[PDB]
């Protein structure tokens, strides 16, 4: 899971 | 089992300022992206933005960027989201929805708020509604303007159901994946750029409306809906 983006 | 419940319905008036909250509880709260979705009537739903509690960081849909601010409390696990300078555009129910690797599948019950881009993905619903007796068929489809396949293999196009008086409901997730809870009579399916969501034997508890979404990338869209309903 990325800190700054929800985007896959 | 994941809880998030948001605080309760405000009446407010032009020019002010409101600030909702949504308890997270039953998972790690710094773990997982929160979105927001409003629900206006006449205009389906729409993504505002989303907020990593971990990180403190945001993102919000460019339509949102001075209306919308999101913010998180660690000590109490809760989001927030403050509304300025509402307007009768503002009157609607905002949901808040925990992201899980992409999927939107915990929902809040909502908060109601009653007021007294060019290359954004296009989500297109062809039909208004569908009008079915129970035990038949449905078919439901749904175009994205550019294809949700991603470099990883996965198409990242989502099926919702809001039943009446409901928060949104995932069923499908990254195209045809049937989520947890929903019974096998639901499938999806599609070519990247239209998709087709299935539901064999039509009952009440299926009475509602479906919405497709993309979660590609930002902002996350919605399709225009649409209504199941019994003849």
């Amino acid at each position: 899971i990325n800190y700054y983006t929800s985007e896959p | 089992e994941v809880q998030l419940q948001q605080s309760g319905a405000e009446l407010v008036r032009p020019g002010t300022s409101v600030k909702m909250s949504c308890k997270a509880a039953g998972y790690t709260f710094t773990k997982y992206w929160i979105g927001w979705v409003k629900q206006r009537p006449g205009h389906g739903l729409e993504w505002i933005g989303d907020i990593h509690p971990g990180s403190f960081y945001s993102n919000y849909n460019e339509k949102f960027k001075g209306k919308a601010t999101l913010t998180a409390d660690t000590s109490s696990s809760t989001a927030y989201m403050q509304l300025s300078s509402l307007t009768s555009e503002d009157s609607a129910i905002y949901y808040c929805a925990r992201d899980y690797y992409t999927n939107y599948g915990d929902w809040g019950q909502g908060t109601s708020v009653t007021v007294s881009g060019g290359s954004d993905i296009v989500m297109t619903q062809a039909a208004p509604s569908v009008s079915v007796t129970p035990g038949e068929s449905v078919s439901i489809s749904c175009r994205s303007s550019k294809s949700l396949l991603h470099r990883n293999g996965n198409t990242y196009l989502f099926w919702f159901l809001q039943r009446p008086g409901q928060s949104p409901q995932l069923l499908i997730y990254r195209m045809s994946n049937l989520a947890s809870g929903v019974p096998d009579r639901f499938s999806g399916s599609g070519s990247g750029t239209a998709f087709t969501l299935r539901i064999s034997r039509v009952e009440a508890e299926d009475v509602g409306v479906y919405y497709c979404m993309q979660h590609l990338e930002y902002p996350y869209t919605f399709g225009s809906g649409t209504k199941l309903e019994l003849k």
